[PDB]
């Protein structure tokens, strides 16, 4: 079981691009908590690490500056979203975190077929590649938009799914 | 797979069936370390043969052997992979009675470890690369 | 926006001699339409004492 | 082949056998601690029996 | 119009021509616009939207009279018991097919933008069978054993099923549920063993320099045909797409270099060359023919399908394989 | 709020007490109220009668009594107690030599009583024992899979109450008998039973040449004694064939009722099938020193009959519900009780040998703990006894009717293929063919059908109406499956004038297969189309328009349907909803006609015609086993008239005495910007405004203290290193003050040991409002703690979780949905009158699943929205399309009538939608916009305007109230994110935390995923730095904190550790390079 | 630096004692009054290494200024505490005992 | 997707070589604090804050754009690791 991770009920996020996905502010916070402490060290929010975690200690401790720092650190970073059970290589895919209201993972509608994920109560684990090496290969070969074709068949596993085909066909 | 509408590339299946067609039995031990009935990989018996036949020794009459996926995965040189399946006592035992040069050549072989798996990044061909700029390479060129 | 009932510690409590629980009471209170005559006024605390 | 019989039994590191205090002072030790414990309980009782020179049986 | 297949090959050809990033932005554009137009479209399922063809009624007349005559053929006894039940099965299979065909025909003829029809036709959601069960008569349902019930659920989902019809429905329904849920735990049953045998195979060499190649036959002698027939369209692709040639291949007056990675276009012109009969087999590098002790060279494997370029040397092709083969195990 | 009744078919009898399958059964087992003189030989009494008298000193049985429960159900749930009754038994002991008679009543511990609602309370946990499916006792013949033309006999007793005896006929023709995996000529055992060759040859001789195959001259040359000896040699080789011990083996194997107990129902099966009778529940008996058979001869007789093909004989379907018993709660209870009593008998056998032979009483002998331990084991740690689905009253109601194939004395998971899982033809009216739990373990947990009930025999019986000629009769015969296959039973769908059938042709069901018959050919009739399914499935409207799979999921989701603060009874229901609440005993009713003197939220006191004053304490927000709050809200005004069997106060998930698992909301079925994608559900913030879908959930937290030598633990407010502001919501006792609002991190209960703090704070996942706290100190009045526990303090923290983004919504028709984006009232599709849609549903979720029940329910939700009336649409016996269109016509006239009355013409946007629809061909072309909208509304569709665009949604969409309900699978319980997490002590992987969460299982499949990706750095980091590794995780946290993007795992911790582990077993595991240079992987240090 | 292969093989008593850094001559472990290890126990720092990073038992040397140094007072090397997951011990046997694997694993290697 | 990921995959013989190059370059960029960048001031990846535009904190993006410029040279055994590190650290603290 992994440390730097998360999970929640998944929700379709139409607004977010393929290289990104919607993370709950709670989830986005806890996932990148140390990252948040670092960027808050960079900005004028918290003195040091201890005071930074103490600034993230309770629920009302949250503030505009803090969420802004989060938005700053997840900018250019990605999270490895994964659906249960993992059946193939695209069973996990990287997405640039995008803060979203609520407490549920906002997943891209396209990768659903690739995740074999349906929004009927499905829960997806999420992870963060801490190392810039790990972070790199995440947003290079594990990025959803970088694995458009299925490694199994060569067929696009990121093709327009149900609702999209409906609209376009209409 | 076609029957169920599933179309996956023949490549992958070729990979697995290759990994099943890798071991061969021995008809005649010859001048080798092997003996009649011993199970080892095709490439290794070919290397052993080409080493013995270029030495002046009688090669191994290898009999092509096909074993199942789990039977191929059970009789592997990777005694880590094998001692991660069942009766690891036996695997480690039979592998320790003979000083076994277990190359870290497998992903399962190396996950137990923790090192960069010989895959993608962790591949030796790719892992060992360097990045530089002209402002650095000029200074490099100066002292060298 | 707020409700305090005497001898009621939380929303999920229920008041003796009262049919509706504090939950349903608050539910009914959400339907309360309060007109502020004065635009500058932004808060009013209405009281209510009833028995029998 | 003589190496199969070991006249010296290696002991695994302490941390890999964490005799540690869990909830409510409950020391939840690994089974290996008690295993080596019994092994010495027989070993020293064998060396001391060699010193004593206890009867064969 | 744009359906699942058209958009599929669209994203694919965009991916191999325009590139990854432009294809991703393409994907999000198709998403945003397709969505805004999905809510603009006002596609909606109504009971009246689930249009029942008059052809269904007609077909029930025809199926009934024919099955009655069949029972007369059982009274005469030219058939056996199994062949009576098979004249029932044969009847209801083609009955369900004719009813379905009637459903979609009646749709595209009278209701082209019918929600059910546009969903099924686009490949958005549904398939011929499900729309058939919805609109036309529900297909024949199975007995507890292997046999199928003589009486099908002829009542549509729009009219409503009879109680007993719902029971005999629940038979095959619970069977299907028992089949789809049994593989949930076995989802990694294959993939495990496969990994156990394919964990040690990756792309180590850019080219093992093996002269050896496999020759995938573009022609398979289909058992039912007993002739050198051109094999299935998808089979050639899955057996040739993204693959290096050990021998140069000259087809359609076009040169495929010795050591060239084949594309889907290349495979397509190879198939067109096969229809004209230019080559029966293709001399192509394969993992089977690689000399690497624990792995496959870049040439022997071929294209990396995930990014539609030559396989990145070092790729866990073996685990990619184990997962590619183990993933659809649930669907099997 | 008025109700419109649909369906012409009348339920000739009301549903049975839906809990009686458990209630009547367990009461049949107990017979507490029944005096010892009139207690039937069933259940507890049956076990006493089977076990006693112990024939060594003769310990006999006189009677037994069941005392009143030490505590009420409330206090039992309150203090981790079993709602049990003190079991007593008056026994008499008679010295066979002296003739003296001693008698005494022995306290045999306690026996878990069953509540009025059919459930139990074991260790304070509401637990229901699901009835078990198993191959009924008796005799069953089944075709030999290896030998076609022959049949295998099989005598099967009660589970664990004897071996399976199989009478198999070989190609030679000799009769064989298989017991304990041993085969031997039955001839022998027959001779053992004092049978002449003559008796066999005369009893069987008319059946064929096989009887000659029975004949064995060596067996018949020796008297029954020697044949018995020979048999004992055959079954126990090596064991000396001494006469008495051999007789003891045969007797114990067959003639002894204590060792071999064939079921009473199995006795009825043997009796009815073979056409004979049993003196007792034994295959044979021991009389006057010789064996006398009871079962073998008739079984072999029917066997040779079936082999020869004698008419009146049939082969047995082992999955026939007339051949497959339902071990109900009472039977299972008294079976583990029977085993317990057997161990009492053996224990006594060990007692009578020790001490004074003369000085003995029915006390000194009795050892009650094998019994108590048996019962307690069966109620606590059995698979048939599970946590009561208290999510909603219906969930419990079905968990009671839930029937499992698993459990002790039944089937395993591998002993059950499709053969057992597949619905048999006899489940009709007896078992819901739809209520099987989805996913794994499917087909095994078939729930009981609605009108179905279990007899004394354990066979499911369904009610039918015997008919006379063409005329049907009000007479209701309850039939087992075995009887049903002998008659013709017409459907309830057929048109009936009063009684009499008026149909020339009638759809009927005969012995499983559907046949069209004449009225005179009709014999019986389905009581109602509701009898076929469980209660859950029966609550689903328009089920005949729903797919069996999706209605399986709907019926199953009914179990996890969550009660809400404004839980509204469905706009479209089946009429079974009204029965549910009173049968679930969720809502309290009136016991007599009278006036309600006192009306209160806590209690409702009523004055009856008797003049008696009856107080009803309302269960207010009691924490369910599944989390949802069980509350009871009054519905009768203060001082008003009430009749007998009338509602006094609503139950959980109930409105006006109906079942309200959720709230019907104005649903518009359309895609919305992809927000409703793949079953996702868009929702108006208007629903959150009026607090629709607001689930009250109570989580149970607890702290238990133990005593250590450095210092024990105590529940106190005095908690070290913590501010008073942090203890703001804690009272003096350390308990969180009732009414406080706690958050993740806040303290609930104090506890200190060695002084450092080890108190449990509010878990990171759940937090909210406290409604009730329970303080259980050591040795409190009627409180039982675990050994070593100094005190148990249990806080019940509630909260009203609204419908946030992600929560699992679903209708009754299997539309599992997830809250997409709670769009405000503005940017949501809305009616031309201005009415904003409550819920946007993805239409895609309808075709593939083939469940039009949601569509129809929407179409009626419309009419019910504009006519202000809810509808009762019985399953199958529900309103078809035409009546719905008529309803939609009247409701249309209400809808457009206001606009027409005010002086409003048709909207240009409306006419535009009518243009797009005329192009679509939904509405008729050429007619006036009012008539166009008329026909359009008939289609259950309305002109809807996109609130964000304003432009009318081209192509009209279906709208209408749908009884969507919130499910137990809500988000806040599932959300689970974490930077780091306190690592387990047994393994340095992260598991849980006081302020943080618990680690995320990175399964081997995900490992393969990262492998395939070639993300070796990500994988290395994942398994080591992000988990198993400590020395690298410190570097991870520290470097990421300092902003260093390169956490360094130069050497794998798992590898060096592995190397050392391998070395520990004296196996050298040297690491070498290509040069074979020993590369120190420990980087020195070794 | 690049571990290309890993060789498993049988270990002679010499190699067995090679990785060992002290003979566990006591069945003793952590007591209640003191959380420190007992005399030459399974957790003794004189055999397996220091509980704390770069700090001996008694506490004469407490920093990285000393590394590889063995304290003359308690007999503990001043290295990283993490070595207590690595450093090995040994148990000298009066009578040499056969490894139960090679004995009971089928087929019996010794046999 | 990532900007110029196509050209990036084209520059390398292996997508994973792109991975290691971008990664190691990002490690250099963070160890040196972006002062060793080959990106011109105008080519610096920007980010929108409540204050205004700031430099992109993520080193991976920086490395990928730097690689898109082609001003970076990648290959096996370009320079001994010790001398490389010491030179890059000599130019930048
Ligand atoms: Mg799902
Ligand atoms: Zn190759
Ligand atoms: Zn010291």
């Amino acid at each position: 079981r992994v440390d730097y991770s998360g999970r929640s009920v998944i929700v379709v996020g139409p607004q977010l691009k393929l290289h990104q996905c919607g993370l709950p502010k709670r989830m986005a916070l806890e996932l990148f908590k140390p990252f948040l402490l670092k960027k808050m060290e960079e900005k004028g929010i918290a003195p040091n690490v201890k005071a930074a975690r103490r600034m993230l200690e309770r629920q009302r401790d949250i503030k505009d500056e803090v969420w802004d720092a989060l938005e700053e650190v997840i900018h250019g970073k990605v999270v490895l979203l994964n659906r249960a059970p993992t059946l193939h290589r695209l069973g996990i895919q990287a997405f640039q975190p995008v803060l979203v209201e609520g407490q549920s993972i906002q997943l891209h509608p396209l990768v659903c077929e690739a995740f074999n994920a349906d929004f009927d109560g499905d829960q997806m684990a999420v992870h963060v590649p801490l190392s810039s090496f790990a972070q790199a290969e995440a947003r290079i070969q594990m990025l959803s938009a970088h694995n458009l074709l299925s490694p199994a068949s060569g067929e696009p596993l990121a093709k327009p799914s149900r609702d999209i085909i409906l609209g376009l066909y209409y | 797979y076609r029957a169920q509408g599933v179309k996956l590339h023949d490549k992958h299946i070729e990979i697995v069936v290759r990994q099943m067609m890798k071991y061969v039995e021995v008809t005649d031990p010859g001048d080798s370390r092997l003996l009649e009935g011993q199970v080892l990989e095709k490439w290794d018996v070919e290397a052993l043969n080409e080493r013995l036949i270029a030495e002046g020794k009688t090669p191994v009459a290898w009999k092509p052997l096909l074993m199942g996926v789990t039977k191929s995965a059970l009789s592997t040189k990777s005694w880590l992979s094998a001692a991660s399946f069942q009766n690891t006592t036996h695997v480690l035992t039979e592998a320790a009675i003979a000083g076994k040069k277990d190359e870290l050549i497998g992903l399962k072989e190396n996950v137990i470890l923790g090192r960069l798996i010989p895959a993608g990044t962790g591949s030796d061909f790719v892992r060992f690369t360097q990045v530089v700029d002209q402002k650095t390479l000029k200074a490099i060129e100066e002292a060298r | 926006t707020s409700v305090y009932i005497e001898d009621v510690l939380h929303e999920f409590s229920t008041i003796p001699g009262v049919k509706e629980d504090v939950v349903e009471i608050i539910l009914n209170l959400k339907e309360l339409v309060v007109r502020f005559l004065n635009p500058s006024l932004q808060t009013v605390t209405l009281l209510l004492k009833a028995e029998g | 082949p003589e190496w199969m019989i070991l006249e010296a039994v290696p002991v695994l590191p302490p941390d890999l056998r964490p005799m540690v205090q869990v909830d409510g002072g409950r020391f939840a030790t690994s089974d290996l601690n008690d295993l080596y414990r019994r092994l010495i309980n027989r070993n020293n009782r064998l060396k001391k029996l060699l010193a004593q020179g206890a009867p064969e049986i | 119009p744009q359906e699942k297949n058209s958009l599929k090959d669209l994203v694919y050809q965009a991916f191999l021509r325009l590139g990854m990033e432009k294809t991703a932005r393409l994907l999000d554009a198709l998403k945003y616009y397709g969505f805004t137009f999905s809510t603009t479209s006002g596609i909606t399922i109504g009971i009246d939207d689930a249009v029942i063809p008059e052809e269904k009624k007609q077909y029930l007349e025809e199926a009934d009279r024919k099955l009655l005559q069949i029972e007369q053929a059982y009274e005469m006894g030219f058939l056996t018991d199994r062949e009576r039940y098979d004249q029932i099965l044969q009847l209801w299979t083609e009955t369900t097919e004719k009813v379905t065909q009637a459903v979609f025909k009646n749709f595209e003829e009278n209701y082209p933008f019918n929600p059910l029809y546009v969903m099924a036709q686009s490949g958005a959601r549904g398939n011929p069978q499900q729309i058939r069960q919805l609109c036309g008569l529900r297909g024949l349902m199975q007995k507890p054993s292997g046999e199928t019930f003589e009486v099908p659920v002829r009542s549509s989902f729009r009219e409503g099923l009879t109680v007993l019809e719902y029971f005999i429905s629940s038979h095959g329904a619970r069977k299907g549920g028992a089949d789809t849920a049994l593989r949930t735990a076995d989802s990694g049953y294959l993939t495990r063993k496969l990994v156990d045998v394919t964990h040690e195979i990756v792309v180590r060499e850019a080219d093992c320099g093996t002269t050896n190649y496999i020759s995938v036959p573009l022609f398979q002698p289909d058992e039912v045909t007993r002739s050198l027939r051109l094999r299935k369209r998808a089979d050639i692709e899955a057996g040739l797409y993204g693959r290096v040639l050990a021998r140069e291949v000259e087809v359609l007056g076009v040169r495929l270099e010795e050591g060239r990675y084949l594309s889907m276009d290349d495979v397509h012109l190879l198939i067109k060359a096969a229809e004209a009969g230019e080559i029966q087999e293709v001399p192509v590098r394969s993992p089977l023919t690689c000399q690497t002790r624990y792995g496959v060279c870049q040439k022997c494997y071929g294209y990396d399908l995930s990014m539609a370029r030559p396989v990145s040397i070092g790729e866990a092709v073996g685990i990619v394989a184990a997962q590619s083969i183990g993933e659809p195990g649930t669907q099997l | 709020m008025e109700i419109k009744r649909f369906g012409r078919i009348r339920e000739v009898i009301p549903l049975p007490p839906l809990t009686e399958i458990q209630v009547e059964s367990y009461r049949r087992a107990l017979q507490a109220d029944v005096p010892p003189e009139k207690r039937e030989n069933v259940g507890i009494q049956a076990a006493f009668r089977e076990t006693f008298p112990i024939e060594e000193l003769v310990l006999d049985f006189l009677e037994y009594r069941l005392g009143e429960p030490p505590f009420p159900q409330d206090e039992c749930r309150e203090k981790d107690l079993t709602y049990q009754a003190p079991l007593y038994a008056r026994l008499q002991l008679i010295h066979k030599d002296t003739g003296l008679i001693k008698e005494d009543e022995v306290f045999l511990g306690h026996i878990p009583l069953m509540t009025e609602d059919g459930s139990f309370i074991i260790n304070g946990a509401d637990r229901v024992i699901v009835s078990q499916i198993h191959r009924s006792p008796g005799v069953y013949f089944t075709p030999d899979p290896a030998r076609p033309g022959r049949y295998i006999a099989s005598i099967i007793p009660l589970p664990k109450r004897g071996p399976w005896i199989d009478l198999e006929v070989e190609p030679n023709g000799v009769v064989s008998m298989k017991v304990n995996k041993r085969k031997f000529p039955l001839v022998l055992l027959l001779r053992v039973l004092g049978y002449d060759q003559e008796t066999l040859a005369r009893e069987l001789g008319a059946y064929g040449e096989l009887v000659q195959g029975l004949m064995d001259e060596s067996v018949f040359a020796m008297r029954p004694e020697e044949a018995l000896i020979r048999l004992f040699t055959l079954l126990r080789p090596g064991d000396p064939p001494k006469r008495d011990k051999a007789v003891a083996y045969v007797y114990g194997l067959i003639a002894d009722p204590r060792r071999y107990d064939l079921g009473e129902a199995g006795r009825y099966k043997a009796e009815e099938k073979l056409g004979i009778r049993l003196s007792g529940r034994t295959l044979a008996r021991f009389e006057d020193g010789e064996f006398k058979d009871e079962v073998f001869l008739p079984t072999l007789r029917y066997l040779f009959a079936l082999t020869a093909g004698v008419p009146g004989h049939e082969v047995d379907d082992i999955d026939h519900l007339g051949n497959r018993r339902i071990r109900t709660v009472g039977e299972l209870m008294t079976d583990q009780f029977r085993v317990g009593l057997a161990r009492l008998a053996r224990g006594v056998r060990e007692r009578m040998l020790m001490g004074s032979e003369d000085s003995l009483t029915p006390a000194k002998l009795v050892n009650s703990r094998p019994l108590e331990a048996a019962i307690r084991e069966f109620f606590s740690r059995s698979q048939l006894s599970q946590f009561k689905d208290e999510t909603n009253p219906l969930s419990s109601l079905r968990h009671k009717r839930r029937i499992s194939a698993l459990g002790p004395g039944g089937l395993t998971r591998e002993r059950a293929g499709f053969d057992v899982r597949d619905v048999h033809r006899t489940h009709y009216g007896r078992i819901c063919p739809v209520e099987t739990p989805e996913g794994a373990n499917i087909g095994l947990i078939t729930s009981l059908a609605a009108y179905a009930r279990v007899d004394e025999l354990g066979f499911i019986r369904t009610p039918y109406r015997r008919v006379v000629g063409g005329v049907v009769t009000d007479e209701v015969v309850y039939m087992t499956a075995t009887e049903e296959d002998r008659y013709t039973i017409a459907q309830a769908n057929t048109p009936l004038e009063g009684n009499r059938i008026a149909a020339e042709r009638v759809v009927a069901r005969r012995k499983g297969e559907p046949v069209i018959v004449s009225p005179e050919e009709v014999e019986f009739m389905d009581v109602s189309p509701k009898q076929v399914f469980s209660v859950n499935t029966n609550l689903i409207p328009f089920l005949e328009h729903d797919d069996a799979n999706r209605a399986l999921m709907g019926s199953n989701m009914q179990t996890q349907a969550v009660p809400l603060i404004r839980a509204q009874a469905p706009v479209v229901m089946t009429g079974l909803e009204e029965r549910v609440v009173r049968d679930s005993l969720a809502a309290l009713y009136a016991e007599e006609d009278g006036e309600v003197a006192k009306v209160d939220g806590n209690r409702i006191v009523v004055r009856y015609e008797d003049g008696r004053l009856v107080e009803y304490p309302l269960r207010r927000f009691y924490r369910s086993n599944q989390g949802t709050a069980l509350d009871q809200r009054p519905r009768v005004v203060v001082g008003q008239r009430v009749r007998k069997g009338d509602l006094l106060a609503d139950g959980p998930a109930s409105e006006n005495g109906f079942l309200a698992l959720g709230q019907n909301v104005l649903v518009a079925i359309m895609p919305f910007d992809g927000y409703n994608f793949e079953d996702a559900i868009v929702i108006s913030e208007e629903l959150l405004k009026r607090d629709f879908y607001t689930s009250i959930h109570i989580e149970r937290y607890e702290i238990e203290a133990r005593d250590t030598k450095l210092g024990p633990e105590r529940i106190t407010r005095d908690i070290p290193h913590l501010s008073e502001a942090a203890l703001r919501d804690l009272d003096e006792e350390g308990v969180v003050r009732i009414g406080a609002e706690v958050k993740p991190g806040d303290i609930l209960v104090g506890r200190t040991s060695f002084v450092k703090d080890t108190s449990l704070r509010v878990p990171p996942g759940e937090g909210g409002i406290v409604v009730r706290t329970v303080r259980l100190r050591r040795g409190d009045p009627g409180v039982e703690l675990k050994p070593g526990v100094r005190e148990v303090v249990r806080v019940y923290v509630a909260q009203k979780r609204k419908l946030q983004v992600g929560d699992k919504l679903a209708n009754r028709h299997g539309n599992k949905g997830v809250v997409a984006k709670i769009l405000p009232v503005e940017d949501m599709p809305h009616l031309p009158d201005g009415t904003p849609v409550d819920v946007i549903l993805n239409p895609l979720g309808v075709p593939s699943r083939m469940n039009l029940g949601q569509i129809l329910e929407t179409h009626l939700g419309l009419a019910g929205y504009f006519l202000g009336q809810r509808y009762i649409s019985p399953i199958f016996d529900g309103a078809k399309e035409p009546e719905i269109k008529e309803l939609l016509a009247q409701a249309f006239e209400v809808y457009f009538g206001k606009r027409k009355g005010e002086g409003f013409g048709v909207d240009k946007r409306e006419v535009e939608v009518l243009r797009r629809a005329e192009k679509l061909g939904l509405v008729t072309p050429g007619k006036t916009p009012e008539e166009q909208l008329k026909e359009l509304f008939l289609q259950g569709k309305v002109v809807l305007y996109d609130g964000r665009t304003g432009e009318p949604i081209e192509g009209p969409i279906v709208v209408g109230q749908m009884f969507i309900m919130k499910l137990y699978h809500m988000v806040e319980d599932k959300m689970h994110a974490r930077s780091t997490g306190p690592y387990s002590l047994i393994t340095q992987q992260p598991l849980g935390g006081k302020a943080q969460f618990g680690g995320q299982r990175f399964g081997e499949m995900e490992v393969w995923a990262l492998e395939a990706y070639g993300a070796a750095h990500t994988l290395q980091e994942m398994l080591t730095l992000k988990s198993d590794d400590i020395e690298g995780r410190n570097a991870a946290y520290e470097a990421i904190i300092k902003g260093e993007d390169v956490p360094e795992p130069s050497v794998p911790e798992s590898f060096r550790v592995l190397v050392k582990e391998l070395q520990a077993l004296a196996l050298d595991v040297q690491t070498l390079d290509e040069k074979d240079n020993p590369v120190d992987i420990f980087e020195g240090l070794a | 630096k690049e571990v290309r292969k890993v060789r498993i093989a049988l270990a002679s008593p010499e190699k067995i004692r090679s990785w060992s850094y002290g003979e566990v001559e006591k069945p003793e472990t952590i007591n209640y009054r003191t959380l420190k290890p007992e005399r030459d126990g399974l957790f003794d720092e004189r055999i397996f290494g220091p509980i704390k990073d770069y700090e001996c038992a008694c506490g004469k040397y407490k920093r990285q200024r000393f590394e590889g140094k063995v304290c003359e007072r308690c007999g503990v090397e001043v290295t990283k505490s993490i070595v207590r997951r690595y450093r090995m011990g040994h148990i000298e046997l009066a009578t040499p005992a056969a490894h139960i694997w090679f004995v009971k694993d089928v087929p019996s290697k010794i046999g | 997707a990532e900007p110029g990921i196509d050209k990036l995959f084209g520059m390398v013989d292996s997508k994973y070589r792109l991975t290691v190059v971008v990664a190691k370059r990002a490690q250099q960029l963070l160890r040196h604090g972006f002062k060793n960048t080959v990106l011109e001031p105008e080519e610096r990846p920007k980010m929108q804050t409540l204050e205004g535009l700031f430099d992109d904190p993520n080193a991976v993006t920086w490395a990928m754009k730097e690689l898109l410029t082609g001003r970076l040279v990648f290959g096996e055994n370009l320079v001994p690791e010790d001398r490389l590190q010491k030179e890059m650290e000599r130019l930048y603290p």
